[PDB]
């Protein structure tokens, strides 16, 4: 799973456990109706559905997936990952980093359609090379579901580091479909353009706490247009990236959107 | 035990070394001080594109990479497959006589030669500019050869090269950096930046009559 | 201060003659390629009060400004709308105002690049 | 393998004016000051300003007899493409021009001159008001001699598509030394600098000889080319 | 019918004086304040090809015009039949006639006929009709015997190319336009006894290119004539 | 005020000390082509002198500059008023030791063409 990937060749890890599963029946029935519903056939039911969601229904969301914001171009291009153990509270999947990071949200979008806003999760996804050892392939991704499980709302995700800790609603909307679906689309038609330009960019988001980085932000932005490209949409293409710069959390989503394109290629 | 080649390299034209004021694509610069430096690679990478046309291309050489070079090339610069040694290092260098370039007037240390692009359907000018380092720019120079114990992946173990193998190699430095001066160094593809002129070439230790026997080849530039 | 924020609006205040600007950046090419080299000799010098060789490097940069603005139609308005000569009379103390002033001029040409098409 | 440079001496006939925009002008404001030698500020002929002024002529020369028009800087014929370059077939060419600064400065001070360049006050009389608009266009003294050196690698063609490293015969180096001096001839019968068709920018050659500095080449060819060269 | 750069020889000669001037030159002697266009090195009198353009540009615009009457107010308003030689910003064209500079050729014969200083100071005067006061001046001009060479070229069809007749009549338009200037002033201080020139030995040749056979002697007809 | 370092600052106020008569200036630009296209040829050779002292073969190149200065005040009046208060001649008087005063005077006159474009349109 690192021998084929056009782009980076990085084996992506995924571990994900459903939160608060000790309170699944001890205090998961006794807040509505003062708890007359606590019975064995009503508590052996969700533990008969979790033996299909995390053990058989994950074969649907992997063999023929839906969401493809990095790869695209085929609806049923199969996930090239491989699940370690499909069972119970914890799912452990390792494949290429590309298919996992879409599926790692996509399986959660087969999870918020069952609990429908009551059970929460926090996942962990990292990217590693092929010959990387296992004993630190599970002590560092034990911080990626170790930091977003320390979220005050507990329903989030952490990508690649403990400083990227984002909500599930902040990830598929703000990062990919807003900010990553801004960057690689102005040169969607020029798909091979400089990612040797875009690794200039996230230097500035590290030095964002200096004043002249505002000036260097717009400086490099209009170092891309001219007479050799279609410049019907360039004033807003930098202005979207200019308004994102000033806010101390708008660019937090942006760094991950920049990272997705350079690691896609 | 280090065969140190000292020297001084000096251009006479402009010199455009890509680096990937509102200059579009400037020269490479020493990022502590932003002086123009000669990158270590395109010394090594010009010579192994000249000497893979001179030692090669006599004897009907396709030479479709720096991996299928002749032995006399891969002896000096190394490769993947046989990998004699990495035997020639090129010490990178930056501009030297900067205050003596200032004291005789040239204060910019880079001019920007404006240019032009005449389309042949409308005779419309299309301005454009590059940056060149000053023609009077005089870099210091070094590259370090060594007593060179060999590392054979081949079965001819510990085969230390002989004194005939040194002077076949310091033929290739006489043949290298002299043939440079009749070609480029940087950009301006067939257009005039990269005529260079070497000064004060030497070899130096860092046997004894071999030392004078090698400097000869280096008086030949 | 305001001085890196000032250039966000003083370039909207430049009087665009045809609607497109009158000050293209190439009219400053002898200027912004002469202060970019002053900017890099400034900070690499470690003393706050400038070296006497750098005391009169800006003297020519000052004299070039008053000529180039008085030489062209476009830079006729750009100096005093940014207050560049107004900052340059008193800069002979230390690099603190100088590295402000070059950073100020960095914001201008950056915002000049953004506030126009400005093709290659 | 060999390296046949082409040395000599170029010499302006009329005044010459090549001046690029505004590079540096501390004292002397003119319209466009001439491109100078930035440490010393002696005039020069930049190699691009010679290369296009040769190449454009040959495009009109292999066109306008085969009558095809050659409109891009990358679709001239091969005999231009092999010399100057391409981006589709012969990616790097063979001729490598240089710029050249003012060689003969002391005789041009021994022969009484003062400024190394001259300020030619022109005019422009409009026809409605019958009034003249002044100009200040300045040019270089008409008796100065820059140097000349354009080197010439021998033929070898590997970057092509099917004929890998197929060195062609010794007629092509005669054809590719024909069009050098034929190219240097059509520049003798044309302007070089700015303000041509107005009496500037005419240049005169001399000493047009080849010699090999690096490499092996027979005298049976090196005297065919040197007598292909100095004649024109 | 391939390529051609028709080079034009000949020798111009001042019959009267000539005071094509240079404004503020650097001759620095006195009342050389009205100088002539000199060489800077030899300090010999010369002739810019701008003036030989900018007289045949002017004095054919009002001879090909001022008959078609529409006054041709700007040096693009002129018709194609002038500007296809002389150049225009309309079609961006490079001209087609490189009017070259020329300088003092026969300085040697002018020392043979004893002509001493090569530039004679022709005095003039101002009389005001009420005062009858003589206000003098020291105007300066070339020797009226000196002779300059003559060199123009003419590029052939390039752009899908001007045909044979377009070479003929347009070259005939030069010779029509040149004999005007022979009977016209050239230098400064026109209409007042200056600036008349005499042309001679004006022939065509094939300096380079494959010039044709019939289309050369027709061009050696009128330019040798006028 | 030390005049030799106010020499690059003196050029702004003594360019107003020349009096304009119409309200427009009298010393136009094209009146001084022979002191700008003839001092760049002194500037390109003074900087190349590595020696502190001038060459004798250069010491006359300023004398033809000196004689052109004393000539151009006789020929024109707008340049006649330019010089005597600016005092160009006093810096060309005792300049004969080394290029200390010369590189000042090389620098002093690029300041005076500088302010003259400033105090006037200089249009196109």
């Amino acid at each position: 799973y690192v021998k084929r990937a056009s782009g980076i060749a990085r084996l992506g890890v995924l571990r994900l456990d459903v939160d608060n599963l000790g309170q699944a029946f001890t205090h998961g029935f006794m807040k509505q109706g003062n708890g007359k519903f606590n019975t064995i056939s009503r508590t052996a039911a969700f533990s008969r559905m979790l033996s299909l969601f995390f053990r058989q229904h994950i074969n649907y969301v992997l063999k023929h997936p839906k969401l493809r914001p990095l790869t695209g171009d085929d609806p049923e291009r199969s996930r090239r990952a491989t699940i370690i153990y499909s069972g119970g509270d914890d799912v452990f999947v390792v494949g290429a980093w590309d298919d996992v990071i879409e599926f790692g949200i996509e399986l959660r979008e087969r999870f918020h359609e069952f609990t429908q806003g009551k059970l929460t999760v926090s996942a962990g996804i990292g990217m590693f090379p092929d010959k990387y050892p296992i004993s630190v392939m599970a002590r560092e991704v034990g911080d990626l579901e170790g930091a977003a499980k320390s979220l005050p709302g507990k329903n989030g995700v952490a990508l690649f580091d403990p400083e990227f800790t984002f909500r599930w609603d902040e990830l598929l909307s703000k990062v990919i479909e807003e900010k990553y679906r801004h960057i690689a689309d102005y040169f969607r038609c020029n798909e091979e353009r400089g990612m040797a330009f875009i690794y200039k960019l996230l230097e500035l988001l590290d030095q964002r706490g200096d004043r002249i980085t505002e000036a260097r932000w717009v400086y490099f932005l209009m170092r891309m247009r001219g007479p050799t490209d279609d410049t019907t949409r360039f004033q807003q293409f930098a202005n979207r990236l200019h308004q994102w710069f000033q806010d101390p959390s708008d660019a937090k989503q942006l760094k991950t959107a920049l990272h997705l394109y350079i690691y896609r290629n | 035990a280090k065969i140190e080649i000292t020297g001084t390299i000096t251009v006479v034209t402009g010199l455009h070394i890509g680096a990937g004021g509102a200059v579009d694509k400037p020269v490479v610069r020493d990022p502590l001080t932003k002086w123009p430096m000669i990158p270590g690679t395109s010394l090594k990478g010009k010579v192994r594109t000249l000497l893979s046309r001179q030692y090669g291309a006599d004897t009907e050489t396709f030479y479709r990479k720096p991996n299928d070079d002749p032995a006399q090339i891969r002896r000096l610069f190394g490769d993947t497959k046989e990998y004699k040694t990495g035997r020639l290092v090129f010490r990178d260098t930056k501009l030297t006589n900067k205050d003596d370039l200032e004291a005789r007037g040239a204060k910019t240390l880079t001019e920007v030669k404006f240019e032009n692009a005449i389309n042949r359907v409308t005779a419309k000018a299309n301005p454009r500019q590059m940056e060149r380092v000053i023609p009077g720019s005089e870099f210091a120079f070094s590259l370090v050869y060594e007593v060179s114990f060999g590392t054979p992946d081949e079965e001819q173990k510990a085969s230390l090269p002989s004194s005939d193998e040194i002077i076949e190699d310091f033929n290739a430095i006489a043949r290298g950096l002299k043939l440079l001066e009749l070609d480029y160094l940087g950009g301006s593809g067939t257009r005039g930046y990269g005529q260079v002129k070497f000064s004060d070439l030497k070899a130096r230790a860092a046997d004894r009559s071999l030392l004078e026997m090698l400097n000869h080849e280096l008086a030949a530039v | 201060d305001d001085y890196v924020k000032q250039a966000e609006q003083v370039i909207r205040g430049l009087p665009k003659k045809n609607g497109d600007f009158e000050l293209t950046t190439t009219q400053l090419r002898v200027l912004l390629s002469l202060t970019a080299q002053l900017f890099d000799e400034a900070q690499l010098s470690s003393d706050q009060n400038l070296s006497p060789a750098l005391r009169d490097k800006v003297q020519y940069l000052r004299v070039r400004f008053v000529y180039q603005a008085g030489r062209e139609k476009a830079v006729r308005v750009f100096v005093e709308r940014a207050g560049l000569l107004d900052e340059l009379a008193q800069i002979g103390d230390s690099r603190d105002r100088l590295l402000k002033f070059c950073h100020y001029m960095e914001a201008l040409v950056a915002y000049k690049k953004f506030l126009d098409p400005k093709e290659t």
